[PDB]
């Protein structure tokens, strides 16, 4: 009857898992497309009309208004893991949507949503196990570092002058070092000659 | 999709010549009837209750809204022909929409464009020739000149006092002549008593003071004299004049028909079209007049082929008559100018094919 | 330390700047975890694969649902033959397949048409980006998986 | 620099002869801008519109039928000219390739007759330049619109 | 979820990959009728009213009130095209428009479009190759330049003289060209005297 505020909402367990996987599936189907070397980019022309063509799904995400709350959960993880790694930002989102709709079949089954939480969490732990088991351990050495910083400068305009980006952030780095924090690592873009002449002030 | 801003028509291909020819055609015949000395001139009422009555096509276009862009070029081509010389407004608008309506029909039976274009423009180059292979040299010499000013003068409300005028353009334009400018002529208009007060005031450019009881009646005496000014600017630059009441026309046509099958072809058609459109001419003429057109152009043709070019339509018998007996001559420069504007108007008209407006 | 970064064009210096910015990203990340594997959807495939396999010694909703948690891992590569042109549900399986005979970095090179060695392409991660990727999103899952009302007035 | 005087009977004329007069302006400048240059009409696109179509055969997989098709968005230019020019598009372009393997690359459409003819020995040629951006924009072009696949204008 | 509100764009799918077609479509067709010596030209007549005739597809592109963003691209062309040859304009937006609708074939057989584009890279840089491979290197000729001067001309105003143009057209270029500069070819209208006085001072 009268037991709620005028215009309010109320969805029950079994309405409200349905919307936040809708509305995530949705969002993640979104930037799915963008994904990969020949992901596609979005132009995301906001009110004003400032377009910001991204292929990044973080970039994609804080640029889109949201205005339902389950789905403003992913532009959170786009956020994170671009801050905790940088790239794979759409990769995230993707799994998270995957994840969510093969649950929701065992949910329209008869498992309580709290046994899959349970469950998830623990294959969770042994998908971590695995990867992290079989990844190659590298080495301080100035040549692995100049592998993750080569081989992650191409592909883009940097490309060009990736050899010289490379040392510059392996130095960077190697000083800031006191476990890096991105914050002692100062980046200031000028004009003037060319990306060939950039300099790492100490 | 939108493919261009939303709400922007864009004619296309056939869509084009339809909608550009039709309403170029249509307001072509509005004014049509307003030729002659039938004219039937209408009562333009603007949408606020205005009442406007006149005969010639510039002012009418000029009152009446247009939208489509296509009759407007039309408005456009009364006011370069109404600038020029003044009279014939409503012949260049006729033949112009004409034209595109012969042409449209050729599009019926699928002839594309570039054909008939092509057929056009040569045609018009045909009628240019044909103008000066069959007009009459006549002489300045004052005698002359005002035969000539007073044929300008005799329409308007200052037909009235023609006689009086003419000696006045005559002489503005006989001294104010080096090729005449029409910038030396000085015209001092001044409101009150009768236009037979007027009196041209000398002098390498004189200071005409025309009088006028009225303040319109004192403007039209100021442009009527300039254009009584103006053919005999004509008889300066282009001293020759062809036979009016149609007899030009139908000369030019039977010429034109006749070169049609010596050129044969596909623009053996157009040629041909272009001949039967010259032939409204003296046909809408005889219309003004009760009479049958078809039958007055049948005899027309007749007469004409067999005894000379002298022979037009003669509007006050409603028959055929000998035009240079009978006195009716126009000077070349008034045709010349007419199948030119005419022509090239509806040539690069045919050649509008979409139009990117906003609805 | 201050990297000074002057170019030219503006267009230029601003990706010099984001390039750099990630070259650093996957090097802050790789010095609380000196590890790289193949990215590719070859580490997506090996864990659909241990975990399936994690789910039948485990068994019952266990089971199910982890299977289930694996099969959404073959999201990742069945998206990129996809945006590549390769048929997703075909091209994964032939990966799994060959995982399985070759090696974990036995991936899908989405720019030969076909499966073969990440590691010999030059395509590696390093193993934080995936130990986060799995655990950002996982926990995410359960975060609004347990919300069971969504009331706030007005 | 120059100061071509373009005189006129009546400005209408002035102003169409001037916009005449910067047509042949770009025609003789193209002409013999860069050394390379090719036979117009048509002839250039005939020839890459048969040869992409073998090669086509020759890579297999999808790029068969993307570089297929590739070959039957050129002879598109062809095709049109003939049908601005009145003439039948099917017609001469069909006739224009066989005319085109026939008489060597010299064998464009000339809209003015109507005809295969050489343009090569008419004098009808065109920078190679132009060819290489034509084909080089409107390439990229494509390729941007089909990497679309949701976007966001908002009013 | 509530994304953008009232009033916002975004098309995705084959909704919008179709869409961006049919409005280069659209586009490409409407300039397609003003290439060749008989050039169909166009009255583009703005908002304030202004009457603009002409038969350049790039000043077409530069005067059409475009809505979607995708026609624009074809706007750009014409841009990129006039600035670095000129005429041609509305060719590279002509194939552009086909190139679309030939993909659209192999589309609506299950081929995604990063096969295709793949396809029209390959296909372009061969396409270019076999055009190298036939480029008549000449060293400018004059005998060829009245030809396209003369059937330049007869379709208009001038065409009644477009001999004695023609020829004050391929000597103004000659003479002035290196590239030639148009700013460098002043076009004096004055009124008086028949068309075939029309001089070149040299």
């Amino acid at each position: 009857g009268r037991g709620k505020s005028a215009y309010q909402d109320r969805d029950k367990p079994a309405q409200i898992r349905f919307s936040n996987i809708s509305a995530a599936k949705a969002v993640a189907d979104a930037i799915r497309t963008s994904l990969g070397p020949k992901g596609m980019d979005k132009m995301i022309q906001d009110g004003k009309g400032d377009v910001t063509i991204t292929n990044d799904g973080a970039t994609i995400l804080k640029q889109m208004q949201v205005l339902h709350p389950a789905a403003r959960m992913l532009v959170e993880l786009s956020k994170a893991q671009d801050i905790e790694a940088g790239d794979g930002t759409t990769s995230v989102v993707i799994i998270a949507g995957s994840l969510l709709d093969s649950c929701t079949k065992l949910l329209q089954k008869g498992i309580h949503p709290t046994i899959i939480s349970e469950s998830f969490q623990k294959a969770l732990e042994k998908g971590i196990e695995i990867l992290t088991d079989m990844s190659r351990p590298v080495e301080s050495d100035r040549e692995t570092l100049l592998n993750s910083a080569a081989t992650s400068l191409n592909s883009k305009v940097v490309s060009q002058y990736s050899s010289l980006l490379s040392p510059m952030s392996v130095d960077a780095v190697m000083k800031v070092i006191d476990s890096v924090d991105l914050r002692d690592i100062k980046i200031v873009k000028k004009l003037g000659g060319t990306i060939d002449d950039c300099e790492l002030v100490e | 999709v939108l493919v261009l801003s939303q709400n922007t028509k864009r004619e296309s291909g056939r869509k084009v010549q339809s909608g550009n020819i039709n309403a170029a055609k249509t307001i072509a015949d509005i004014i049509r009837t307003c030729l002659g000395p039938k004219s039937m001139m209408k009562m333009l009422l603007d949408p606020m209750g205005g009442i406007v009555m006149t005969n010639d096509g510039n002012a009418i276009l000029r009152e009446i809204q247009v939208q489509h862009p296509a009759a407007k070029s039309m408005i456009e081509i009364s006011r370069t022909q109404d600038e020029e010389v003044g009279d014939g407004t409503t012949s260049v608008i006729i033949l112009a929409g004409e034209m595109l309506s012969v042409a449209e029909h050729f599009l019926e039976q699928q002839m594309h464009p570039t054909v008939v274009i092509s057929a056009y423009r040569k045609a018009l180059d045909d009628m240019i020739s044909t103008l000066k292979k069959i007009s009459i040299p006549v002489d300045s010499n004052r005698d002359t000149m005002l035969n000539i000013i007073n044929s300008s003068i005799t329409t308007k409300v200052i037909s009235r006092w023609s006689s009086l005028a003419c000696n006045i353009a005559l002489d503005a334009v006989k001294t104010v002549q080096f090729i005449d400018i029409k910038k030396y002529a000085r015209v001092e208009k001044i409101p009150g008593g009768i236009i037979e007060d007027s009196c041209v005031l000398r002098p390498k450019a004189c200071t005409i003071l025309l009088r006028g009881a009225s303040k319109e009646i004192l403007s039209e005496v100021e442009r009527n004299l300039q254009d009584a000014m103006q053919v005999c600017r004509n008889v300066l630059l282009d001293p020759q004049l062809v036979p009016g009441g149609g007899a030009s026309e139908m000369a030019v046509a039977h010429a034109l028909t006749e070169k049609s099958k010596a050129m044969t072809g596909v623009e053996q058609w157009p040629y041909r079209a272009v001949a039967q459109a010259l032939e409204v001419i003296p046909r809408t003429l005889i219309q003004n007049c009760g009479a049958s057109t078809i039958r007055l152009l049948t005899s027309l043709r007749a007469k004409h082929t067999q005894e000379c070019e002298t022979w037009g339509v003669n509007g006050e018998t409603g028959t055929l008559v000998d035009m240079k007996e009978l006195g009716i001559w126009e000077p070349l420069a008034v045709k010349l100018q007419t199948y030119k504007t005419a022509v090239e108007t509806a040539v690069l008209l045919l050649r509008i094919d979409d139009i990117v407006s906003g609805h | 330390v201050t990297i000074v970064v002057r170019g030219s064009n503006k267009l230029v210096i601003e990706e010099a700047e984001r390039s750099i910015h990630d070259a650093l990203c996957v090097i802050r990340c790789l010095v609380k975890k000196r590890a790289l594997i193949a990215g590719g959807g070859a580490p997506e495939i090996e864990l659909a694969l241990r975990l399936t396999e994690y789910s039948r010694t485990l068994s019952g909703m266990e089971s199910y649902c982890i299977r289930a948690f694996a099969d959404a891992m073959e999201v990742i590569p069945s998206t990129l033959a996809e945006n590549a042109g390769l048929n997703p549900i075909s091209t994964v399986t032939e990966l799994r397949n060959r995982h399985a005979q070759g090696e974990k970095t036995t991936g899908i090179n989405v720019r030969k048409g076909g499966i073969s060695n990440i590691l010999e392409e030059l395509v590696v991660q390093p193993l934080l980006v995936s130990v986060s990727a799995l655990t950002l999103a996982t926990e995410t899952v359960r975060s609004i998986l347990k919300i069971d009302d969504v009331v706030n007035t007005r | 620099s120059a100061s071509v005087i373009l005189r006129g009977a009546n400005d209408f004329m002035c102003d169409e002869m001037e916009r005449s007069l910067h047509d042949a302006l770009c025609v003789v400048k193209r002409v013999l801008e860069s050394k390379s240059v090719v036979p117009g009409g048509g002839a250039v696109e005939a020839a890459l519109s048969i040869y992409l179509e073998n090669y086509a055969t020759s890579m297999g997989s999808r790029e068969q039928l993307a570089i297929a098709e590739f070959a039957r968005s050129l002879p598109v230019i062809p095709n049109t000219l003939a049908v601005n020019a009145a003439q039948d598009s099917t017609d001469l372009v069909a006739k224009l390739r066989a005319f085109h393997n026939e008489a060597l690359k010299w064998i464009g459409l000339d809209l003015v007759n109507g005809k295969p003819r050489d343009n090569k020995q008419a004098g009808v040629f065109e920078p190679t330049i132009v060819k290489v951006k034509s084909l080089k924009f409107a390439t990229e072009a494509a390729i941007t619109i089909l990497r679309i696949d949701d976007l966001i204008k908002l009013h | 979820e509530g994304p953008l509100s009232v009033f916002g764009d975004r098309s995705t799918g084959e909704a919008i990959r179709s869409q961006n077609v049919m409005a280069a479509a659209s586009i490409a067709n409407i300039v397609k009728s003003s290439l060749g010596p008989v050039g169909l030209d166009k009255m583009l007549v703005d908002d304030i009213g202004d009457v603009t005739i002409t038969n350049d597809g790039a000043t077409i592109l530069k005067l059409l009130e475009v809505e979607h963003p995708a026609a624009k691209v074809l706007c750009e062309l014409a841009d990129l095209q006039d600035k670095e040859v000129g005429d041609g304009t509305t060719s590279v937006v002509i194939i552009a428009a086909e190139l679309l609708k030939n993909a659209d074939e192999l589309v609506k057989q299950k081929i995604h479009p990063t096969s295709v584009i793949s396809g029209y890279r390959l296909a372009c840089k061969e396409a270019v190759r076999y055009i190298s491979e036939n480029l008549i290197i000449n060293t400018l000729g004059r005998d060829c330049l009245i030809n396209a001067a003369k059937t330049s001309m007869s379709s208009k105003v001038i065409g009644i003289n477009g001999d004695f143009f023609a020829n004050l057209v391929v000597d103004a270029v000659l003479a002035i060209k290196y590239r030639y500069p148009v700013n460098s070819i002043n076009v004096l209208k004055a009124h008086g005297r028949s068309q075939m006085e029309s001089m070149l001072i040299n």
